[PDB]
């Protein structure tokens, strides 16, 4: 059974690092767009600031 | 010897010269493999031994993917010397088009992050997939086959829903067999997909697309 | 919030996010106000009501 | 579909579908948790607890094991309960209310036992 | 001002106008597919009936 | 024994009927052991062998001469492709050319004997049964016949 | 305004004409398909016997 | 006839007996039990071992419905109620009535 | 270095490290898009692409395939070549003149083609 559970364990993990590899590409797309948002705020700020 | 057994049997399917009368025996060993274990002796032999494997899996199957070939490992050494033109012409983008689309699975509900490119590879993968499925006890012509192949790699399937996609093809090949023989007729008769007959299928598809009731109601034209 | 008790002043402790929520709620300390939802993509209405 | 019929087969090719996506599934659940899963993959998630309960039935042999009494379901009632179960019609009931019952009486009864309807 | 008032109205219409017959154009459009499409569909399944029954009488 | 007579018909692995049909002309006789074509007998494989299975056709073909492995798991459906394969064969032997038709054998090792049943009126379905001999060696023959069979 | 009511009324007289058509088409290819299954239900009804 | 399948992990987390309850079994059932111990403890078994599937399923469960969260509480209850020190055995209406 | 030599050895790990690293950014350019990435993964991107088309060459064997006969670059031209490749001396050219060429000459001879 030893072979049977380390190979549930294999497809377990690499399940996991499929979604975790998906889930960092996508957090890559999402800091893209979170400094762009930065950028976008940066000039309303600096307006009022003055 | 039981490498000898098996090898010494299924060496004896054999394409002859035309010297000995040209004929052939063509040989589909069937290997049972338990809990997919393709390193265990026999299977290890017959592998080695024969030319392709189509490799059939239990998760496939209950998927929905039948027949369940596992397309990333099957593998066929004689390729497309053993497909006609057309067949080799309509079928040349399927692996790259579908072992892109296995990459890309994992991001299946994040397609607002895809770019372009890549969404087009997921949704294609999705209807090609979709198209690989066939019902038991229902071969196909080679005419038919090179048909819906094309429509799968020509973008035709884009607009309908993955869910449709296999009546769809289906219908389509009754719509062309009962009043477009012509192009079924060309393909089986000269092998290849002439230009005409590519550009009069299109125009077939396109009607047909405008005739097309998908299962929610949504449009599948253009 | 050990400074603020250094200078001898009481944290009222308000949460952005559900993470700080729990952490709190382990801790036991109140958390007199909390908006929740908008970590990933906040927008100016919520920094209005915050502020 | 020859023999069992189009809906039989349907129904049954759509459950087992649903269990593999599930059976697929779990170990993310196990690790990363369920909130990481696609809004369609939650659905089925819930979908597919509630079908793997509602497979479970006490059998007339079982009382000896439990002191329920048995139950016996007909064939039309469990393939029009387990197609309410693929299309979502009973995703809200708790998925207690699925275990070990007879047909869709006894759902609903165990339901209202629960506080659902 | 009745006049202007007039005028703004039939722009808007004729606006309306330029979608609506192609509303009701595309609404009988999907009629008649809808239509056609279900008689397909009985037409397939009546032959399917026609073949069963005659595997069932030729059997017996 | 060796002929077309064994076309249509259920035998053992000493070609003795099985079907219960009476008896099989045989056009000759043939050793089980005569050595497999030379190196220089053969040609290259370049006639496709249509399985009517798209998966197989367009991502792993099989040619003319061919050994495709048919491998899974049970209840994958291997049987089911390969029975596809012998009923796709249909309408080339209908056809009548030789240089088209193709024979078909389905040689059955240790199947129930129901399950042979079962394969043999699924061809006959499909009008493969004209063209496909099946050669039976069910689970309760002798491993001798199990091992003869092929 | 007139011509918008003109381009209306002409489109809603060319949908009624297509739709004929395909209705007619669709009623034809409904009898070619029931026709065509018949036949091959005598067919195998046929070869049954 | 059935199997009390104890496992060190479950020693080791202080469930005494470590009893693995979901693959632990007696084949005669409420035969075996008096009227009582077979009312109050009809289906526990199936309880735990559901308790024990949720609770692996709900491990990193940011939130769960009410039913959810009652049948964890009573499983974690019941398993409570299982633990017993050694050398301390329970009359039979004792552990009626603990499982009541 | 003991059996090849310094600049060989130099010259074949930094052609390594440009390779790997354009894998790495193989799977962000697929998914993501060319333009999610930087500047310098952009010209890290252009140098990796046209030195492995470099290491194509025609062969031999192809002359049957492709009439175009085949090539042999001696060693010390090759690591001259990967050196310039390596340094960007030659990114301004586009990719296509580095398919199934020999040594520099080819390379430039089929540049003036471009
Ligand atoms: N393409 C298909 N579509 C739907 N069902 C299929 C398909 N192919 C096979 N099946 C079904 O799958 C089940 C197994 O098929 P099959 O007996 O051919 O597989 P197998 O691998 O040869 O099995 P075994 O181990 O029993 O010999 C059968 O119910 C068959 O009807
Ligand atoms: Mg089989």
């Amino acid at each position: 059974a030893t072979l049977r559970e380390l190979r549930g364990r294999i497809r377990s993990a690499g399940s996991i690092k499929k979604i975790t590899k998906a889930q960092e590409l996508i957090a890559t797309s999402r800091i893209a767009k979170a400094q762009a948002r930065v950028e976008a705020a940066r000039p309303y700020a600096a307006e009022i600031t003055n | 010897d039981v490498f000898y057994l098996h090898s010494r049997l299924l060496e004896r399917c054999a394409k002859l010269s035309d010297e000995l009368g040209g004929g052939s025996m063509t040989g589909l060993p069937i290997i049972e493999t338990k809990a997919n274990d393709i390193s265990a002796f026999i299977p290890t032999n017959v592998i080695s031994i024969t030319d392709g494997q189509c490799f059939l899996e239990s998760d496939l199957f209950n998927q929905g993917v039948r027949p369940a070939i596992n397309v990333g490992v099957s593998v066929s050494r004689v390729g497309g010397a053993a497909q006609i033109k057309a067949m080799k012409e309509v079928a040349g983008s399927l692996r790259l088009d579908l072992s892109q689309y296995r990459e890309l699975e994992a991001f299946a509900a994040f397609a607002s992050d895809l770019d372009a490119a890549s969404k087009a590879q997921l949704d294609r993968g999705a209807r090609l997939v979709e198209l690989l499925k066939q019902p038991q006890y229902s071969p196909l012509a080679v005419e038919e086959q090179v048909v819906a192949i094309f429509l799968g790699t020509q973008g035709h399937l884009d607009s309908v829903p993955v869910e449709d996609v296999q009546r769809f093809e289906s219908e389509l090949l009754e719509h062309v067999k009962a009043s477009h023989s012509d192009i079924f007729d060309g393909i089986r008769e000269t092998k290849k997909l002439s230009e005409e007959a590519e550009e009069k299928l299109v125009s077939v598809i396109n009607e047909f697309k405008k005739g097309f009731q998908a299962s929610d109601g949504s449009s599948v034209v253009v | 919030f050990s400074l603020l008790r250094d200078e001898g002043k009481d944290p009222v402790l308000y949460v952005v996010g559900r993470k700080a929520l729990g952490y709190f709620s382990f801790r036991q300390r109140t958390v007199v106000e909390s908006w929740t939802g908008f970590s990933e993509r906040p927008t100016y209405e919520n920094a209005r009501e915050i502020a | 579909p020859a023999i069992v019929g189009d809906e039989h087969y349907r129904v049954a090719q759509e459950v087992i579908r649903i269990l593999q996506r599930y059976k697929d599934l779990q170990d993310i659940i196990a690790i990363l948790g369920i909130d990481e899963l696609s809004e369609e993959d939650k659905q089925l998630v819930n979908r597919a607890r509630r079908i793997e309960r509602f497979l479970s039935q006490n059998m007339m042999a079982a009382e000896q094991f439990t002191g329920q009494p048995g139950s016996t379901v007909p064939l039309k009632e469990t393939i029009e309960a387990f197609d309410k179960l693929t299309k979502g019609e009973f995703d809200h009931l708790p998925e207690q209310a699925f275990f070990l019952i007879g047909g869709l009486d006894d759902l609903a009864k165990k339901a209202e036992s629960l506080g659902a309807k | 001002e009745a006049m202007l008032a007039k005028t703004a109205a039939d722009n808007r219409k004729s606006a309306e106008q330029v979608a609506a017959a192609q509303a009701d154009y595309e609404k009988e459009m999907a009629e008649a597919r809808a239509q056609a499409s279900a008689l397909r569909d009985e037409a397939r399944a009546a032959g399917r009936s026609v073949v069963d029954e005659k595997r069932a009488q030729a059997s017996g | 024994p060796v002929g077309d007579a064994f076309l249509g018909r259920v035998v053992n692995p000493l070609g003795q009927p099985i079907d219960g049909q009476g008896d099989i002309a045989a056009e000759t006789r043939r050793a089980l052991e005569l050595q497999a074509p030379s190196v220089v007998q053969r040609q290259s494989v370049s006639e496709p062998l249509q399985t009517g299975i798209k998966a197989i056709d367009a991502m792993t073909p099989i040619g003319r001469g061919q050994r495709q492995l048919i491998i899974g798991d049970r209840k994958t459906g291997k049987t089911a492709v390969c029975v596809d394969t012998i009923l796709n064969q249909r309408e080339a032997w209908l056809t009548g050319d030789p240089k088209q038709q193709v024979r078909c054998v389905y040689v059955a090792i240790g199947q129930k004997g129901t399950t042979i049943a079962s394969v043999k009126r699924a061809l006959e379905e499909g009008g493969a049964m004209e063209y496909t001999t099946i050669v039976a060696a069910p689970a309760s023959d002798a491993a001798g016949f199990k091992w003869l069979a092929p | 305004l007139a011509d918008a009511d003109a381009m209306h009324a002409k489109a809603l007289a060319d949908a009624k004409a297509e739709s004929e058509k395909v209705t007619e088409e669709a009623k034809q290819d409904s009898e070619r398909i029931a026709a065509q299954l018949s036949e091959q239900a005598g067919s195998e009804a046929e070869r049954i016997k």
